[PDB]
């Protein structure tokens, strides 16, 4: 009856839980590094002069 | 998809022979069309253009006002009502399967054709290659320079390439000078510097034999090169 | 004397009411145009009508000012030709714009299965614009014929001027009447259609009737009755300007968002 | 522009023209959505008006085309695809007049009618109340009382009065009564005039929408 | 016993909560506080895509970041050339109700999906010339809310049957059904490496699935409202999910927990689409307020009030090259921003 999906949910939760969890500090630092190393080539953040913009 | 036609036969000069090209296999009413002549022993030059339902009709300097080409979208047939034939009008007409969007593949299919015979500031393009002996398994870059730069504000370089096999009809190889048409083997690629336009083909086989026409699409009086023949 | 006095009185009250109505339409459309509120094609046509009728009312007030400020200038006949020409142009535009509004209403509201109406229904805005552009031939013919009449007058003469422009304005009025009458039938036949199964206009019909009876009265009076020649100018001006005076009122009453704007500004006044 | 740009722009305008003719055809082709619960006479009404996923039915009647859309399939929250029915210009609700006591299916019928009419998306789409299975209700009204369905019922066990009370309750589920109007057509499940009722009601809706778009109403 | 299994599930939930908290030493706002803010972003309407007779429901870009596919209720799937406004295609649907459209990265294929419960897939480059369906996938017992091409043959379909499905187009069946979403999946986002895709369902929880292996890897339940649109970070170790509660909550994969919430007292209309940039500095969202309010990803503040659409911005997307932003709306117009 309920044993099937109950066991399936338990197994899925166990597989999710056993995964290592890096501290939020390192995740935020990695996000900042990726944002900074790529913000220069972001036309949204730095609207390129229209000579380089095909949307004149 | 088929592009069967009508007309042809010995028609007296100055008369009125109508060519009807009926297509079964695709959407006639939502897909434009053309007319490119080809003399029995000469190259191919664009004659007239019909939108997918005769929106705007364009003519060559030799057929301006002389012809009157239309179509019947419910009848899935394209009508070339041509008046006042002449000596230079006897040519094999292709009701060209032409479509026009971004990255489209116009002139993708050319019909079986119907030869019509008669009793007795354009962007000129160069095909100085003329005749080239192509060997199998060899990379071929073939050139076609343009009188006017084919670039535009949108940056698309409007140069085309067509494969004319003996007895068959032309099929599009490279459209917009860089892209590859559907059904063409990936051994073809397109690159150019603005005027000198190289068609890169690697490891050619017998399926490529024929002549190669470079077509531009900047000013609608379109030009075709002489057509360089590729034979082993 | 007294006739001139109370006719000038009604001319000035028409001036103020027409100014208020046309400024009302123009303001309540322009504010939504600049604010960003969605505006419909009906109110675009009403804006065009408002500006045309405000130009017309300004021109009639200028004519009366000429009649008052300088009667000698009123006797020049050069300003007379000049003003008659511009009046004909602007009033033709105004009346045919009203008729185009009527065409819009009749094309959209009625339910006629004929291919002419179904084609006309789809291009209802385009049909209105086409009518406004094709009445230009009628405007040109009116201009030419009134100029011929004024040249003959220069060479009872004013009676042909008032008679001519009387007919030239009835003809777009009656074609509006034809479309409006079909609207009553088309609604009536639809009401009867729903009658077999389970089960504002008064203003427009009353205004049409009043306009028709006053126009017919003045037309026949000038055609036959005397004693009106000496006041033909003033009566002719007030009657020929009364249409933008009150049609704008009945029009803002008919339209719903103009009516809502009127209610809102009335609440603002409180 | 370029010849390709010119031709593509022309194909754009003429695709626009084809869409314009499609919308012309859709001016007389009216979109109907059928809303019925599980076995609420919906099959009977679609059969009479004819004479999972969705079921599309295209037809016409006196030069008025109809495209009816049945959404009985695709059981979900209905809060994430109902906005697709913004462009529908007619709604036909379906039920049975005798469905007031078995389990109550009248409660769920009125519930999804409320969710439809009083929807933040369907504040401008009008209602046709196609009712079916009227003969069973007519036979059964004298048998058992309607007070079990509605505790606030004081009327007699008569089909006319019970139907009127049920229609009053059904109409009370709508609060925005200005933009939309509810048509009613009591069918004894054998009538062939249902398509005529649809024609007249849809023409009325077209008239009302055109009046509103003209600013008159 | 259901009781003991439920108790074990509750204990595992307590364990995951405890692990998440124990890995939460400091927040991203702490790290980003000592950096120069983005400030204010100003992008105008550079062109409007007119032609849809009905409201646009889904919008997608291509690899070339030029072509644009838009889906409308008018039964037409129209492709546009953005730089030179031009209707490339007008695909007449078998069923006029379409909610999702996916342009394959190859550009050879488009998808629709809606109340027909079918992923209609079209070979645009038809030898005929017109556009016809290449396959009509019929295995989903619900509406197709979102589809995204992996390859030309593999399509992941987020459906109303509470499950996502990976399809074999030529075969026609589902090679793998992704089960675990108690609510119907509304949007799915693909990682750049096309190995793990997330699925934002209506259960207020986005799930990170493994495409090949076939089961979910991590779950993220922070929203109070259903997830309508999800977008991975450009790096792919995090994503932002939009809900109907007008709050976007960024989740980091490695910490498998919430990072930030982008909400304000002025914004109450639910988010209809979520978009990052090529660098991820800026979080765009389309709401029911007919506006495209855009947020700074690093620091919780509204860095833009982009508004050019009269109706709700249902579909919002950013090009692969990051040059421009598309805002498909229910006013039947798509507009680009710069
Ligand atoms: C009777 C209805 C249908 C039509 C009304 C228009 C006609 C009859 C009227 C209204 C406006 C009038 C004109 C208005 C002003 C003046 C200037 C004055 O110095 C001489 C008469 C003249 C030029 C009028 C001539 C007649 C006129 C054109
Ligand atoms: C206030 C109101 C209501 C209605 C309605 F009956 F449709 F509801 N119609 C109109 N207008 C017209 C309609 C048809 C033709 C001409 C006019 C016209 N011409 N000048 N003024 N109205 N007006």
């Amino acid at each position: 009856a309920s044993i099937a999906q109950a066991r399936k949910l338990v197994e899925q939760l166990k597989m999710e839980a056993n995964i290592d969890r890096i501290k939020v500090s390192k995740a935020a630092a990695d996000l900042m590094a990726y944002c900074e190393a790529h913000a220069k080539e972001d036309p949204l953040l730095t609207p390129v002069p229209a000579s380089e913009n095909p949307f004149r | 998809v088929q592009l069967v036609e009508s007309g042809g036969g010995l028609v007296q000069p100055g008369g009125s022979r109508k060519l009807s090209c009926s297509a079964s296999g695709f959407a006639f009413s939502s897909f434009g069309m053309h007319w490119v002549r080809q003399a029995p022993e000469k190259g191919l030059e664009w004659v007239a253009y019909i939108s997918s339902g005769s929106g705007t009709i364009y003519y060559a300097d030799t057929v301006k006002g002389r012809f009157t080409i239309s179509r019947d979208d419910p009848k899935n047939t394209l009508f070339l009502q041509m008046t006042s034939l002449r000596s230079e009008d006897t040519a094999m007409y292709y009701c060209v399967r032409s479509i026009y969007y971004y990255g489209s593949s116009p002139f993708d299919f050319w019909g079986q054709g119907t030869t019509l015979t008669v009793s007795s500031s354009d962007i000129v393009m160069t095909q100085a290659t003329s005749s080239v002996p192509v060997t199998p398994g060899e990379s071929v870059s073939i050139s076609c320079r343009s009188s006017k730069s084919l670039l535009h504000s949108n940056g698309n370089t409007y140069l085309y390439w067509f494969l004319q096999r003996p007895g068959q009809s032309p099929q599009l190889l490279i459209y917009r000078m860089s892209n590859l048409a559907s059904g063409v083997p990936d051994r073809f690629s397109g690159s150019g510097s603005g005027t000198a336009f190289t068609l890169t083909i690697s490891r050619l086989e017998a399926e490529d034999v024929g002549v190669y026409y470079c077509m531009q699409h900047l000013e609608y009086p379109l030009t075709f090169g002489a057509g360089t023949k590729l034979e082993l | 004397g007294v006739i001139k006095s109370i006719f000038t009185f009604v001319l000035i009250v028409e001036f103020i009411i027409g100014n208020l109505g046309n400024s009302f339409i123009a303001l309540v459309n322009c504010i939504d145009w600049v604010k960003g509120r969605k505006i419909s094609s009906v109110d675009r046509i009403l804006t065009a009508l408002a500006i045309s009728r405000i130009s017309l009312v300004w021109l009639i007030f200028g004519s009366w000012c000429v009649s008052v400020f300088f009667p000698a200038l009123f006797a020049t006949e050069k300003m007379f030709r000049m003003l008659t020409n511009i009046w004909t142009v602007i009033n033709h535009f105004s009346v045919w714009l009203a008729t185009g509004l009527g065409t819009f209403y009749f094309l959209k509201i009625a339910n006629f299965s004929n291919s002419i109406f179904l084609y006309l229904k789809w291009r209802v805005k385009k049909v209105v614009l086409v009518l406004l552009l094709v009445t230009s031939v009628f405007l040109f013919l009116n201009i030419a014929l009134i100029n011929i009449h004024i040249n003959a007058s220069i060479n009872r003469f004013s009676s042909l001027i008032v008679l001519t422009s009387t007919v030239f304005i009835f003809i777009p009025f009656t074609l509006s009447l034809a479309m409006f009458l079909l609207l009553i039938f088309s609604m009536w036949k639809h009401r009867k259609k729903m009658q077999h199964t389970v089960k504002g206009v008064k203003s427009v019909i009353t205004f049409f009737l009043l306009y028709a009876i006053f126009s017919l009265s003045f037309f026949i009076s000038v055609w036959t009755s005397e004693r009106l020649e000496e006041n033909l100018i003033i009566l002719s001006q007030v009657m020929g300007m009364a249409y933008p005076s009150c049609h704008s009122c009945v029009l803002i009453l008919g339209n719903k968002k103009l009516r809502q704007a009127s209610l809102s500004v009335l609440l603002w006044l409180r | 522009l370029s010849a390709e740009d010119k031709a593509a722009v022309e194909r754009s305008k003429m695709i626009d023209r084809n869409l314009q003719e499609d919308a012309e055809r859709d001016a007389r082709t009216v979109k109907l959505l059928l809303l019925g619960a599980g076995e609420s006479g919906k099959s009977t009404i679609v059969k009479q008006m004819k004479i999972t996923g969705i079921i599309e039915t295209q037809f016409s009647f006196k030069d008025l085309h109809f495209r009816m859309f049945d959404v009985g399939g695709q059981r979900s929250e209905r809060k994430k695809w109902i906005h697709c029915f913004e462009g529908v210009t007619c709604i036909i609700f379906c039920a049975a007049l005798s469905a007031y006591d078995m389990v109550n299916r009248m409660h769920e019928s009125l519930h999804l009618f409320n969710s439809i009419c009083n929807h933040k998306y369907f504040s401008t789409t009008s209602i046709i109340l196609f009712l079916n299975k009227k003969d069973i209700f007519q036979e059964k009204v004298t048998k058992v009382h309607l007070s079990i369905c509605f505790p606030e019922y004081t009327g007699p066990n008569t089909f006319e009065d019970a139907g009127n009370y049920i229609k009053n309750q059904f109409l009370d589920l709508n609060l925005k009564k200005e933009d939309k109007e509810i048509y009613s057509h009591m069918t004894c499940a054998t009538d062939t005039q249902n398509v005529k009722f649809v024609f007249d009601a849809v023409t009325d809706i077209i008239i009302k929408e055109n009046l509103k778009d003209c600013g008159l109403f | 016993e259901l009781d003991q299994l439920r108790q074990e599930a509750e204990q595992l939930k307590n364990q995951i909560r405890d692990a998440r908290k124990a890995c939460a030493d400091a927040t991203l706002s702490q790290i980003t506080n000592n950096i120069d803010p983005v400030g204010r972003i100003q992008m105008r309407t550079r062109r409007t895509l007119r032609g849809h007779l009905a409201k646009i429901y889904a919008m997608h870009w291509g690899t070339d970041s030029r072509l644009l596919v838009s889906a409308s209720q008018d039964g037409k799937l129209i492709i546009w050339d953005s730089y030179t406004t031009n209707k490339v295609h007008a695909i007449p649907l078998r069923s006029s109700w379409v909610m999702t459209c996916a342009y394959a990265p190859s550009g050879n294929y488009v998808a629709c999906g809606g109340l027909d419960n079918i992923c209609s897939i079209y070979n645009l480059k038809t030898r005929e010339g017109n556009v016809r369906v290449s396959r009509e996938l019929a295995g989903h017992t619900g509406y197709l809310s979102c589809c995204r091409f992996l390859d030309d043959n593999q399509i992941v379909t987020s459906s109303g049957d509470t499950t996502c499905a990976l399809w074999d187009i030529e075969t026609g069946q589902q090679t793998t059904t992704f089960t675990g979403h108690t609510g119907d999946v509304m949007s799915l986002s693909l990682a750049p490496d096309t190995r793990l895709f997330v699925s934002g369902a209506c259960d207020a929880s986005a799930k990170l699935w493994d495409v090949r292996e076939g089961m979910c890897r991590q779950t993220f339940t922070g929203h109070e409202s259903d997830i309508n649109a999800i977008c991975f970070f450009p790096n792919g170790n995090a994503f932002a999910t939009g809900s109907d509660d007008a709050t976007c909550r960024l989740f980091d994969l490695r910490a498998d927990q919430e990072l930030m919430t982008y909400s304000h007292d002025n914004i109450i209309c639910g988010i209809t689409s979520v978009s990052f940039s090529k660098s991820g500095r800026l979080l765009l969202a389309g709401y029911d307020d007919f506006n495209c309010n855009v947020w700074d990803a690093l620091k919780a503040d509204r860095a833009g009030v982009l508004a050019g659409h009269d109706n709700r911005v249902s579909c919002l997307g950013v090009t692969d090259d990051g040059m421009a932003v598309a805002t498909g709306s229910w006013d039947s117009f798509l507009k680009i921003w710069n």
